[PDB]
């Protein structure tokens, strides 16, 4: 009766993945892709009232990827290639947009969550976690979106951890902290698999059981209206509690506000 | 039993060549707990054996039984085996048949488990789920009303014998029908998949009598288990005795197969259902039950421990009461049993609710199993002849050390055995007085 849900995100941005092709390291996407799948096969090997989600980021939008082996998950794995092959080839640069939309796919993973929760049957729980691996940096420009997108998740009380790869998030980190979830940053790629199944493999229940790395020092820099790049020190309006960087003789939200 | 039980049994060999199976390491790592499957995760891509306080670390001290519970289990399935690490210490390393099969069925590899389907391409006489389905419940109310011994259900005589050696029904005379016992009503009211996993084990029991490999038809039935439901698989590529084994499967409506010769199987519902529908049965507070049932399996199996009152086309209204309830119970039916049913078969409507069956019925339910165990009954002999209290207690210590006591009071000095003891309790106070 212990329903647990696993809803990937991926971030799929062409640029991060390229530059790290030409530097012919020992960690490309699709080693990636390849642990994510793995990752899903033993979630649901965990329990079979178990369901998987897995969605990939990208500039363009966020696209649902979801012989001696498991007949299911042999589908499910057939059906990831084939979607993270469509979007990738058909993935073209058309215009001057480079960071990656992580909001939407958080966004459509919360629907999906929320669709997911009234198929199921009332006498059972339906317990949902999501995992985001962040790959490229982080983008300023959608903060209140993704706070927006925070305070949904733990109104309805969705664990949310990440797992970023180069480059550290603070978003990701406020995510985690105000969530519950657990922040981690992989020291070498190619183990990257590892970790999924020694840390964020196990339930939230399961996780008290075991011990788990404390968590990373988490930043609070807000974001300036007129500037959407972070700040430590600004003015803040009494009124509409709107941050500025610099001291204004009326209030530019208030002015709009009739 | 369980699965694990029955596993614990099984000697190393056996277990071993379980192993060689991805379908079977699949449904024990399953039946493993949550902490178990945590570790089998974390050692399945470990080429060299971790310290055992290692492993021990890894749970918090105030979870250590459960731990020291996985561990134990997990010893006695012999998934792992300790390794002898240099310099005296003791490492854990998974057994490397399972640890390669586990890969095998998670990563891939090797070949598929079923030879092929598309060889003799669509079949020409192919069923639909619905049909499947209804023909899987036709099979299991006949064998059912077979054990309940309508002449409308007839089955095969081997299939008869099973049931008398698995004691839930009686032969008395030759040619007669047996007669169901108190076990067979036990096993009504069971839910279906425990009831298919106890015929299944008791199967493999009785298996040893025709000589069959336990670890062939072990390995076929979790192949069924996680067989896709709807898909059809290559009878070729299995051994005579298997096949023969099947078709007693296709009398359980475990396996659908049109014909003995045919090359096509199609795994069940009920099939799936092993390795683990809505319910129909709505319970209120006045002790009234509203089934949403036609067969008359159910409707007897509800009429065993209630009284019925009506019973429309598509519905079923009886009233549970106290006579009721106590005319079940001296059939052998425990009141946990019929909870346990009521809780399987509830509507989804009730699942709703906190509690899946109101507290006050199953209390009164309960309360109504005790009054029949109310009165304690013990046959024996009293002893209340003792002139001196150190002649009593060395007979007492005497009693106690035959094991044949029954109660004792040395406030009175009276005591109670069984009448069998009662001779060498007898010849003992005999031998000390004269001896004396
Ligand atoms: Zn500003
Ligand atoms: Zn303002």
């Amino acid at each position: 009766d212990e329903l647990n849900l696993l809803v990937i995100v991926v971030d799929a941005n062409p640029i991060w993945w390229g530059k790290q092709a030409l530097k012919e390291s020992q960690f490309t996407l699709s080693k990636c892709i390849d642990a994510v799948m793995v990752l899903g096969n033993s979630h649901l090997f965990m329990n079979r009232s178990n369901k998987l989600a897995v969605i990939a980021s990208h500039i363009q939008e966020s696209r649902f990827l979801y012989d001696g082996k498991y007949e299911l998950l042999t589908s499910a794995n057939e059906v990831i290639v084939e979607e993270i092959k469509d979007l990738m080839t058909k993935s073209d640069i058309k215009g001057q947009h480079t960071e990656t939309l992580l909001a939407g796919s958080l966004a459509k993973a919360l629907c999906y969550i929320h669709r997911m929760n009234k198929e199921v049957k009332d006498n059972q729980e339906m317990k949902s976690r999501i995992l985001v691996i962040k790959a490229a940096e982080d983008s300023a420009l959608q903060y209140m979106n993704f706070m927006n997108v925070i305070f949904a998740a733990q109104k309805q009380n969705i664990l949310i951890d990440a797992c970023v790869l180069d480059s550290d998030s603070g978003l990701l980190q406020q995510a985690c902290d105000i969530t519950g979830g657990l922040y981690l940053k992989v020291p070498q790629m190619p183990s990257l698999l590892q970790y999924l199944l020694w840390v964020f493999l196990p339930d939230q229940d399961q996780r008290s059981q075991l011990i788990l790395p404390p968590p990373v020092h988490v930043d609070y820099r807000a974001a300036c209206f007129c500037h959407r790049n972070l700040i430590e020190i600004g003015y803040v309006c009494s009124v509409c509690l709107s941050i500025f960087c610099n001291f204004s003789p009326i209030c530019t939200t208030c002015e709009t506000a009739f | 039993r369980n699965l694990q039980e029955f596993l614990g049994g099984l000697s190393p060999g056996v277990l071993d060549r379980l192993y060689g199976h991805p379908a079977t390491c699949l449904a024990v790592f399953r039946e493993l707990p949550s902490l178990a499957k945590n570790w089998v995760m974390r050692m399945l891509f470990l080429e060299q054996p971790l310290p055992q306080a290692a492993v021990a670390l890894w749970v918090k001290k105030e979870f250590s039984k459960a731990q020291e519970e996985s561990t134990g289990l997990l010893s006695g399935l012999r998934i792992w085996h300790t390794q002898l690490l240099p310099g005296g210490l003791q490492g854990l390393i998974l057994n490397p048949i399972f640890r390669q099969n586990l890969r095998i069925a998670l990563l891939g590899g090797g070949k598929a488990w079923s030879d092929d389907t598309s060889q003799l391409g669509p079949d020409k006489h192919a069923r639909d789920v619905p049909s499947l389905d209804k023909y899987a419940e036709e099979r299991w109310e006949v064998v059912l009303h077979f054990m309940v011994g309508s002449p409308s259900a007839a089955v095969s005589q081997d299939l008869a014998q099973l049931l008398s050696q698995a004691g839930l029904m009686k032969s008395t005379e030759p040619g007669e029908p047996p007669c169901i016992t108190s076990a067979g009503f036990q096993f009504l009211l069971l839910d279906t998949p425990a009831q298919l996993w106890y015929f299944m084990l008791q199967y493999l029991q009785t298996a040893q009598s025709r000589g069959m490999d336990l670890v062939e038809i072990l390995s076929f039935l979790f192949q069924l288990s996680f067989s896709t439901l709807g898909k059809d698989y290559s009878v070729e590529g299995m051994s005579d005795s298997l096949l023969n084994f099947l078709q007693h499967l296709r009398e359980f409506g475990l396996v659908f197969q049109r014909k003995r010769k045919s090359r096509r199987y199609y795994p069940t519902r009920l099939a799936i259902n092993l390795s683990s529908q809505p319910g129909f049965i709505v319970v209120e507070t006045n002790y009234r039950l509203y089934a949403y049932t036609e067969s008359e399996l159910q409707i007897a199996l509800i009429a065993l421990f209630s009284e019925m009152l009506y019973r429309f086309p598509n519905m079923v209204v009886a009233q549970v009461t106290r006579e009721s309830v106590q005319q079940a119970i001296a059939s052998g039916i425990t009141a946990q049993q019929i909870i346990h049913f009521l809780r399987t078969r509830a509507h989804p409507v009730m699942l709703k609710q906190t509690p899946v069956l109101p507290p006050t019925i199953t209390d009164q339910i309960r309360l109504w199993e005790l009054e029949r165990d109310r009165l304690r009954f013990t046959e024996g002999v009293l002893y209340n002849q003792f002139l001196s209290q150190v002649d009593f207690e060395l007979l007492l210590a005497h009693a106690r050390e035959l094991g044949v006591l029954v109660f004792e009071n040395s406030a009175k000095r009276l005591m109670v055995v069984t009448p069998a003891g009662h001779s060498d309790v007898k010849r003992f106070w005999k031998r000390q007085k004269h001896s004396s």
